RNA sequence: CCUAGUAACGGCGAGUGAAGCGGCAACAGCUCAAAUUUGAAAGCUGGCUUCGGCCCGCGUUGUAAUUUGGAGAGGAUGCUUUGGGCGAGGCUCCUUCUGAGUUCCCUGGAACGGGACGCCACAGAGGGUGAGAGCCCCGUAUAGUUGGAAGCCAAGCCUGUGUAAAGCUCCUUCGACGAGUCGAGUAGUUUGGGAAUGCUGCUCAAAAUGGGAGGUAAAUUUCUUCUAAAGCUAAAUACCGGCCAGAGACCGAUAGCGCACAAGUAGAGUGAUCGAAAGAUGAAAAGCACUUUGAAAAGAGGGUUAAAUAGCACGUGAAAUUGUUGAAAGGGAAGCGCUUGUGACCAGACUUGCGCCCGGCGGAUCAUCCGGUGUUCUCACCGGUGCACUCCGCCGGGCUCAGGCCAG
RNA sequence: CGGGACCGAGGACCGCGCUCUGCAAGGAUGCUGGCGUAAUGGUCACCAGCGACCCGUCUUGAAACACGGACCAAGGAGUCAAGGUUUUGCGCGAGUGUUUGGGUGUAAAACCCGCACGCGUAAUGAAAGUGAACGUAGGUGAGAGCUUCGGCGCAUCAUCGACCGAUCCUGAUGUAUUCGGAUGGAUUUGAGUAGGAGCGUUAAGCCUUGGACCCGAAAGAUGGUGAACUAUGCUUGGAUAGGGU
RNA sequence: GACUAAUCGAACCAUCUAGUAGCUGGUUACCGCCGAAGUUUCCCUCAGGAUAGCAGUGUCGACCUUCAGUUUUAUGAGGUAAAGCGAAUGAACUUUAAAUAUGUAAGAAGCCCUUGUUACUUAACUGAACGUGGGCAUUCGAAUGUAUCGACACUAGUGGGCCAUUUUUGGUAAGCAGAACUGGCGAUGCGGGAUGAACCGAA
RNA sequence: CCCACCCAUACCCCGCCCUCAGGGUAGAAACGAUGCCCUGAGGAGUAGGCGGCCGUGGAGGUCAGUGACGAAGCCUAGGGCGUGAGCCCGGGUCGAACGGCCUCUAGUGCAGAUCUUGGUGGUAGUAGCAAAUACUUCAAUGAGAACUUGAAGGACCGAAGUG
RNA sequence: AUGGCCAGAAAGUGGUGUUGACGCAAUGUGAUUUCUGCCCAGUGCUCUGAAUGUCAAAGUGAAGAAAUUCAACCAAGCGCG
RNA sequence: ACGAGAUUCCCACUGUCCCUAUCUACUAUCUAGCGAAACCACAGCCAAGGGAACGGGCUUGGCAAAAUCAGCGGGGAAAGA
RNA sequence: AAACUUUCAACAACGGAUCUCUUGGUUCUGGCAUCGAUGAAGAACGCAGCGAAAUGCGAUAAGUAAUGUGAAUUGCAGAAUUCCGUGAAUCAUCGAAUCUUUGAACGCACAUUGCGCCCGCCGGUAUUCCGGCGGGCAUGCCUGUUCGAGCGUCAU
């Protein structure tokens, strides 16, 4: 299995310039952090779970927070990406777990928010003190607002007394049996029309 | 090396069907046997167990959390009472853990 | 990066070959058409200006404000929001300036070499200077320090306040959303999508909870996702062209680019095009005055140089091949192997060492004892003690042993 | 009992012995002479006796034929990458792999960090799916090593059994009375289980694909340049004594 | 099939392009240790393939069992020579028995005995097969030899060549053509056949 | 038929080299233990396989390495070591760098390829240098005159020309 | 001549063609003299003469819930004459 | 009729022979000057033998004396072979 | 014996190998975004006291201005520099200029230094003739201005 039946030597690609890229991107995100200062780096992001099957054990950080998000934690929606925190307009909220642990996620960031006024002379009633304008900040979101519990606890103790009876007739015929069902569902449902119209024209 | 070849020292002589867009993640679930089953469980709290200094309480064991899906029924089992909490199981491996004297209860 | 050489496609099989998820780099969102401003085209190109404006027009077959599906419009309702002007200070780019031996001796033409004595070092990178220089020179390191321009960021501080616009909460109602387009057939091409791909041509040609998709054809009943046929937008990504710069376990003039040189030059071809060879005197020309022989080129003396055994044929100067000198062989090949011989020319080896017995000198680091010190803890060294029948050197004699080559 | 040739390996003693003050007994000593240098020895040139085809290369079984070689200097031909496989060394070990990326740095080095992921830890079946202990993880015969001397028996081999998945047959208790598939059988099957062995890396050998050890063909295709030679045509020019019939 | 710039059954230039060749030529120091090969068997043959065999490096296993291109013994093939027929009978006669080489067998891993079953077989529990238990170590049941074992892994060349003795099958006017074994050669120097791929001696 | 004699790398005895095999060597006075000591056998080789060593360019470490009182290179009827590839020294020449040891690395070793580039031989002072009718005398110039000039002669092109 | 023979990728493109059967184009033979062995009807040349026999796409009808299937009709050429 | 087309014969004519000889010019030759190339494993006397029908080198013989010049066309070399 | 051929050695030749060097290649890495009708890239022709080329430049021609530095350039010739300076230099920087004929190349052409047209200025006796100088004259398309055409639609 070698795929090298093409003219191949034309776009072979080596890699000698990654540690010279691994200093620009340094220098780059150097930059960046001199220039928002003191602004964090980068952007408050909600916590989602990963479609599929496969992937749906574990959470991790989405594109931005949703309208309802905002709406519930006291956010506006046009104040929202001007204080660093990423807004999405495509993703719903089809449950409330999600949906409150984004509204507290939100009420955290915006208890520890800062706001300095536009103009120093003119505060506003929204806006920070001065005195209270000093603390020790935080200048990465994704580490001071990561995913602490990605994975569920895969460890827990109890009592034997508080032991589950568990589903009567074992987990693996309980399996089974939703599994026959799931093939059934319809053959039953097609003789119960068959049943009701025979019981309708021999009543 | 090239000072290492033997070239160096030879200078001078010379079926069934077909599944369109198929994806993997429908059908990953990977399975542990209960012979490993002990092994999920953190080593300190786990030598409590073994040696018997709980005998009050029931470790309950999370398969998702530690990357599988099924249980499979290799092996044997000591006369401890563990939950498991399972997106699947064999027949066996529950058989197995009921006469261990616990429960296998089916997540999603 | 992984998915993954996997799903999938493929005569007579050689082969081909994605995508979702996941981790990361980087993150940024929006503008129209479809509405009547209708109590006032509120919009704009151009021309002339006294810089206040005024005209010629475009435009109602629609230029502003408002709305873009995340909504919005109309209501209700009570709170919040906004404009200018300085600006300390900071950053970017050119500019002035930066430590220490030319101390003594030897070799050398010349010290930058060897020896001795110093010094500087946030500088012992590199180069030059008559041979390997931290301190002779340029630079090199670090904080800064002179002078100048243009930008950007920015802690703060002065003032206007609501004519206007803007945000939040709730709602009976309303809620326009892109057509020869979508889609279908067919043809060509393409794809892993030769049942599930995209593009284009021809023909047909839509709809309003409608439409597209949901990777096996179709009908029926559901469900899930977005919202096409209008448009803009940094970054992470590519870079055998250009410009500036720094490097290398690369090549060292038949190498490395064709080209280290007046090289894409000389030269060839009608032309498209093809396309070389060629670096090094010496530290400094000090590149040979003057004499003599030649028509001249040059030769010989004689200087110059540290060297001409470096003479603009020029560092070093191999081999093939040639000339002279010296030695030798040769009656239709030479060359080679074994073994003598002759001639020529050479490397070794040897020159005496060691041990006793006398005699003559020069000295007391002889044995024992005491103290100090170190060690392997019983062995040593150091300082006093020897008073010459004891130790150590030197010179004369004698003896033994071992010594080179060839032999009986 | 004589006569002659060639050789002297070893390097305190030990041993076997004898003819026993010692010896010819597990390997040469003793005495003497000349010379102490080109005398011995060595190198080069040449003569002499004997010996001795010109090298690759190719062919088949082999020669012969053929092909290359005037001479000398400098280049000059099994390399690199990707992916396998076996073996060697190393680290860790049911795990292993920091280097996509992040931190950091005296700055392409070194050092540090972890999520995911790859391979391994489970197989079988076209698929739906199911999924590996009757037994001190079994019996018998071998088997190194150990043993309390009765045996215990590593690795590995042969053989009979046990379990898991696939195939075929029967169809139990139960019941959405038509779902479910227990139990008992029979064939093969799978590098399956039956007290894990793998992951990374280094070195070497061989494939496999790339120009793939080096030098060559008649070719094929894409885009350009030529009628100054020559071929034909057009327009406009030029040229060809003296005789015979 | 003439000419189209010394180029024409398809001009010249650059590029794809380091195109492809199974065919030709070449392929670079030394020493040491081993060291070969030509129908064995299968495939439709030539413009064919694998494969057996023969080898080298590593290892590992108790490098354990010993085995052997040999002789002897017993028994086959060759009964063929031969002796006799005052033994019978008449190479085809036999008491007996050739030479050459040649097949099989010659132990504790073996030999029997006993018990059952049999789905084998036999008229048959009868033979034998499979198990079961026991007896045989008093000599392990000829000679000679024995740095000669076994099993994997990886790697390589050669695998329908030449000559000769013997045996055998066909032939030709005469030449000769197939096979089977063995030896030599290709891979090999030395001594002798004056000389030399096939001779003799000896490596 | 008989006696004697000649000699092969064959056979016998001895020495030395290598390979293989079998033994010994620590209360270490003890060793490039990867060493040393003892004993025996064996020695050809194409294709092919394997091991060890020599050499070249460059890199890390090290030798307190060599060197203008002469590095590298080159020449040598001059020597020493190694079976060998090679290594080392003497002498001459020359002018600025270079080597040993252990690892690392490769564009790493030539007699051939009708090679590639450059240089040079024998042939060999050889083949030729012979179409177009043809040259001669004096003087001058000059170092030098068949092929320069002037004069003097002789010729040729022959008007589709050597104009 | 709304033609023939050519050419061009195509063109509101070009040539023959400033042409018109005493012409243009294509063939074969090759002055003059001689000259057509005799007769056909197998291959071929050409006749829109009747047929649907073959019969593509488009179009038409039937079945089904549809995908789809089944039917006729079916140009030229071929076939028949 | 015409033809640098192919063929047979006759008269004339002659150096085609028979049968060769002689003359001229330019070469070849020698000298002065100038001066290559092809080719070249190494070399060049033969005879017999050298199994593979081939010797130049081997074996056994004949032999065999420096350095050269003009010619020649047997081998050996030599044909963009 | 010499000559000749061959062998060995020393020196001298031929030739340019070897060794050492290196203002050059080759490969990697980092930074930057900037050609042209306001006439580019390329081509040609010229320019120095004494240059053919390379280099630089354009009739302001190995160059001008400006800023900076501060005493050269150099092969020869000739001049310097008030050195206590509006200042050497084949110096550096570079913001102002010059920039021949061409070329996308632009009046029409170009194998010609060919032929024009429009408008100004100057000179020669010149209202007429002659000469010189300066500024212009391509195409496609957009916005606007102005002059128009057409029973195309109307009003009057």
């Amino acid at each position: 299995n070698n795929h090298f039946r093409k003219h191949w030597q034309r776009r072979v690609r080596c890699h000698f310039d990654q540690p010279g890229k691994k200093v620009t991107r340094r220098l780059a995100r150097r930059a960046k952090a001199a220039a928002l200062a003191p602004r964090p780096v980068d952007k408050l992001r909600p916590i989602v779970r990963c479609p599929t099957v496969k992937y749906n054990r574990r959470t991790r950080l989405g594109r931005g927070f949703t309208l309802e998000e905002l709406k519930a934690a006291g956010i506006p929606r046009l104040l929202a990406p001007t204080i660093g925190i990423a807004v999405d307009h495509r993703r719903k909220n089809l449950s409330e777990e999600s949906l409150a642990a984004n509204v507290q996620r939100l009420k955290d960031y915006k208890a520890r928010l800062i706001l300095f006024p536009r103009k120093s002379n003119k505060p506003k009633k929204a806006d920070t003190p001065k005195d209270q304008q000093t603390a020790e900040t935080t200048t990465s979101l994704r580490t001071s607002f990561g995913v602490e519990q990605p994975l569920a606890p895969g460890f827990t103790e109890i009592s034997k007394s508080e032991i589950p009876a568990g589903i009567e007739g074992g987990a693996y015929r309980a399996l089974r049996k939703a599994r026959s069902d799931a093939r059934l569902v319809g053959v039953r449902e097609k003789r119960a029309k068959e049943k009701a119209e025979a019981e309708a024209n021999k009543k | 090396p090239t000072r290492f070849s033997k070239t160096r020292k030879h200078r001078g002589h010379v079926v069934g069907m077909r599944h369109f867009h198929l994806l993997r993640n429908h059908y990953w679930r990977p399975s542990i046997n209960i012979d490993k089953l002990w092994s999920l469980v953190p080593s300190d709290v786990r030598e409590q167990y073994l040696s018997g200094q709980k005998k009050d309480t029931a470790p309950v064991i999370d398969l998702l959390s530690h990357g599988y899906a099924k249980l499979l029924g290799k092996g044997r089992l000591p006369e401890i009472p563990v939950v498991v909490r399972a997106r699947y199981v064999s027949a066996e491996a529950e058989r197995k853990v009921k006469e261990a004297g616990g429960v296998v209860e089916l997540v999603a």
